[PDB]
């Protein structure tokens, strides 16, 4: 940024890391985080500066398959088979990288009909699969982390900033997603004022406990109790035809 | 209990599930074996030590035990639906207040920004960034006054930047302004009280109310808007908060800060703001608050914060003509020109106007109020000394129930009151003289005087005299006037004696 | 002045006073001038007096009670006012003029349905209880001679009477 004042260092460095892929940057698949990291600092730095780079639409194209192949991953498996930190970045550089793109691009990506529908994807593959299952019931997604969650956002973003069209979509979807089940015409409230979730998260490793209606503690723990026995446990829900 | 794993014990109580550290032995003594022990007892501000006999009352009462899936069990001898279902709500549930999505929202609206400026030869936004604000005014009112604004600051996160992001949308067109006031706000029947009363948190209110005056701030140039039950948006905006005097007002004490703040921060603006508050009779309607003779009930709450409620009347006041209610004093002489009017301000907006005339001069209800409650503030001394300039009446009655708090009131909240009547004395105009006679001999045959009140308080309420004494001293050591009413006067100076011994006896 | 505890008096104020703005105005008017220009112990007929007018149900009532806790408009000539005069001197006026409203919330609806509900009285009523309360912990009647307080059983059982007025 500072030593180089010169627009020559950087595209030496931007080909040499987009060099490396799949191949040792994958290897390592732990240490990479630092990698990536950077790969914004300059691909940013290329844009707000107004510094050209050569290769920006093939190396972008690449990764929209990288990310079509693993969207597949979870629909073939249900568990991602890359790791973590590659999906944080591979979503963060196809943001930096979407920067060096006019409007007639960056919806031929998103709202196309014959584009790859990246929009589309990222609301019901990468962050809102299960809303498209509540929302199909009023008639596992890729990114589980929430550094991971947060790297489909600023892609999102990123597809709708000087694009009206991208917007709209992005826009539209998230109406029919939360806020169309009210906000027709009224828009109404929680009634609460500070409200959040009262259900709780379920960590992975704990376990499902059972409310207390204030003095139901003799009820609840017989059963927890009860249901941690693996005979109990197996053997009464085989228990078919109850209902 | 302990999970069947590959490779413990956990603690279950009611609905939480957690690991627990009763592998070690001590622990099975502490919580399940219970027991008799000799406790450890804190008390007295951490300042006492005694050992008590405790009994654990927490302890084991049934055990299970496991012998070291079988089909006999399973053998006849003589639905994934509900679970499903809950399931899918709360993983949508999650979503929708997770933090990472209300920092999704901030991004997804505050981008395009750049977009939104209207070109520089032009005041009015070419048709894309039109519609970039016309989507995205959309979703922000959507999300906002749904689930927004309602969840806590640790996920919604000092709603001022949500202020922020709507500022950027709501100004540089007309239409979207339209709109925004239209579907979010003029459609619900409560959608202002909920948000600048009902809402117990001072930064969604603060947020609210600093929104409603960019509204009302911006559409002043917009045209006559619909009514929405010739009129501009602002006018609409302001007689909507102007209808929660009626009723909620008074219901809804306790959060009024960032209700009067709707017309504190809507008067600092300039003059096209405070002629519509007046206009509106904004003042007339305010004074008869916190007189309990307004529109409706009066307000249930004992601590009200009506502190900005005197603002919003002090600075509305001080920007009308008062020319026609002053006297000279040395006769013959014309009234002084008003030194202590609206800075900022070449000339009087307008007269002063008759109802609040009626309150403020006519009638002493309101001045009793201020004096008594907000006297401690700055912007009731700014309102003293726009209307006691060269008005006798007037002079008289703050004198009048300045002089009755001094004597009447309790001991140790003096210093706003004397402090306040300083700068009463102060006021160099053609009645100055009279004000400090009638300060330390006091208004005959009803309110005492600085010295009338020393002689009652020298045996009891001793820091009484001490009190007024500072104020008279901070007086005469910063007042000419009143040294040559002290130096020239006998009387006043043979009392100004018997005062000075008198503190430094009880010294 | 003189024909105040006798009972044909009651009577014919309370006769007069009944949907007559103009009579209550002065019958309030005198009583609450007598109740602050009076002798401490000669000031016990004139609260009895003021309590019957304030409990006349008619439909002043409210207003009455205003213009008696109050005062007389932009006037220093009311309760709460006569409590103020006579905090630091002649306390024994400020106590009667308590247990007054004492009686008077207790023994009238409408008058606890503006005490709790209006906020200003219900902050003053709060200034002159407390006051009452630092006063008994700083043995005649009250309503007898004397000048600083007299702390009697009198005064210490309106005090815990008058905080369960105020919560």
């Amino acid at each position: 940024t500072r030593c180089c004042m010169g627009h020559r260092p950087l595209l030496f460095f931007i080909t040499l890391l987009f060099t490396v892929l799949g191949s040792t940057a994958r290897e390592r698949a732990k240490h990479s985080g630092d990698y990536f990291t950077l790969l914004r600092h300059l691909l940013n730095y290329a844009y707000n500066s107004n510094i050209n780079v050569p290769n920006a639409e093939v190396l972008l194209n690449n990764e929209i398959d990288w990310l079509k192949r693993i969207r597949d991953d979870v629909k073939r498996t249900g568990e991602t088979g890359i790791e973590e930190t590659i999906l944080e970045g591979h979503l963060g550089v196809t943001k930096e990288l979407l920067a060096f793109q006019t409007s007639e691009k960056k919806f031929h990506i998103g709202c196309e009909k014959g584009g790859a529908n990246l929009i589309k994807e990222l609301i019901d593959d990468f962050i809102f699969p299960a809303s498209n299952v509540y929302l199909q019931y009023m008639r596992i997604p890729v990114c589980g982390s929430p550094p991971t969650i947060n790297a489909g956002f600023e892609l999102l973003v990123a597809l709708a900033v000087g694009c009206v069209r991208n917007l709209k979509q992005i826009v539209d979807s998230l109406t029919e997603m939360y806020y169309i089940g009210t906000a027709i015409t009224t828009c109404e409230a929680l009634t609460e004022w500070e409200y959040l979730p009262p259900v709780g998260p379920r960590p992975p490793k704990g376990f499902v406990g059972l409310k207390n209606a204030g003095a139901t503690c003799y009820m609840n723990s017989v059963i927890q109790q009860l249901y941690m026995i693996p005979s109990i446990r197996n053997g009464i829900l085989a228990i078919e035809g109850t209902g | 209990i302990i999970q069947r794993n590959g490779g413990r014990w956990y603690k279950f109580d009611d609905g939480d599930v957690t690991e627990c550290k009763m592998d070690d032995d001590e622990e099975m003594k502490n919580q399940c074996f219970g027991g008799e022990y000799m406790g450890e007892v804190f008390d007295h501000m951490m300042k006492r030590m005694s050992y008590r006999r405790q009994k654990r009352w927490w302890n084991a009462y049934i055990l299970f035990y496991e012998r070291m899936q079988d089909d006999e069990l399973i053998r006849y001898i003589s639905i994934e639906r509900s679970v499903r279902k809950q399931n899918v709500q709360f993983m949508h549930n999650r979503m929708q207040y997770s933090m990472e999505y209300f920092q999704f929202m901030k991004k997804l609206l505050t981008c395009n920004g750049v977009y939104l400026n209207p070109p520089p030869g032009q005041d009015h936004l070419l048709p894309e960034a039109e519609e970039i604000t016309m989507i995205s005014i959309q979703l922000a009112a959507r999300f906002l006054f749904t689930t927004g604004f309602h969840t806590k600051k640790v996920v919604r996160g000092s709603a001022s930047d949500w202020y922020d992001a709507l500022c950027i949308l709501l100004r540089h067109s007309k239409n979207v302004r339209f709109w925004f006031a239209h579907n979010v706000l003029f459609n619900v029947s409560n959608r202002f009280s909920e948000y600048l009363l009902e809402c117990p948190s001072a930064e969604v209110r603060g947020a609210f109310a600093k929104l409603i005056v960019f509204i009302a701030h911006f559409s002043l140039q917009d045209g006559p808007c619909p009514s929405p039950f010739n009129l501009s948006l602002s006018d609409h905006l302001l007689r909507a908060v102007l209808n929660l005097l009626r009723r909620e007002v008074s219901e809804h004490g306790r959060h009024l800060q960032q209700y009067f703040n709707l017309f504190v921060m809507y008067a600092n603006l300039g003059v096209a703001e405070k002629t519509q508050l007046l206009k509106l009779s904004v003042p007339a309607t305010f004074m008869l608050v916190s007189l309990d003779e307004g529109p409706g009930p009066p307000i249930k709450y004992q601590y009200a914060e009506l502190g900005k409620l005197y603002s919003v009347v002090s600075q509305l006041i001080r920007c009308c003509n008062v020319s026609s209610r002053m006297q000279s004093s040395i006769n013959g002489n014309p009234p002084l020109p008003n030194p202590f009017g609206d800075p900022n301000l070449s000339q009087p907006i307008m007269p002063i106007q008759q109802n609040v005339a009626d309150i403020l001069f006519v009638r002493t209800s309101y001045v009793k109020k201020i004096i008594e409650d907000c006297s401690n503030s700055e912007e009731t001394v700014k309102l003293l000394r726009f209307c006691c300039w060269e008005n006798p009446q007037f002079s008289s009655t703050v004198l009048s129930e300045l002089l009755w708090q001094v004597a009447y009131s309790y001991t140790y909240e003096l210093r706003p009151y004397l402090d306040l009547l300083l700068q009463i004395l102060l006021i160099e105009d053609s009645w100055q003289t009279h004000r400090i006679h009638n300060a330390l001999k006091g208004i005959p045959d009803d309110r005492d005087g600085l010295f009338d009140t020393i002689q009652r308080s020298k045996n009891h309420y001793q820091k009484r005299a001490y009190q007024c004494i500072k104020c008279m001293v901070a007086l005469f050591s910063n007042c000419p006037v009143a040294y040559q009413i002290l130096q020239g006067n006998g009387d006043l100076k043979r009392k100004w004696t018997w005062a000075v011994e008198w503190l430094g006896d009880e010294l | 002045e003189d024909c105040s505890n006798s009972e044909e008096t009651v009577k014919l104020l309370r006769f007069c006073c009944w949907e007559n703005p103009q009579f209550s105005s002065t019958v309030l008017s005198e009583l609450l001038w007598q109740v602050a220009y009076s002798y401490t112990y000669e000031l016990r007929p004139y609260l009895d007096l003021l309590l019957q007018i304030l409990l006349i149900e008619d439909s002043w009532q409210t207003h009455r009670i205003h213009n008696a806790l109050k005062g007389i408009p932009d006037d220093r000539d009311g309760l709460f006012d006569t409590i103020q005069r006579s905090k630091n001197h002649y306390q024994k006026r400020a106590y009667q003029c308590i247990k007054c409203m004492v009686a008077l919330f207790s023994n009238c609806p409408v008058a606890y349905q503006i005490l709790q509900g209006n906020g200003d009285l219900k902050r003053k009523w709060t200034w002159a209880v407390e006051w009452l309360g630092d006063e008994l912990e700083r043995q005649s009647n009250e309503t007898s001679n004397g000048y600083f307080l007299e702390r009697s059983h009198s005064a210490r059982m309106t005090l815990a009477k008058a905080c369960e007025l105020c919560p």
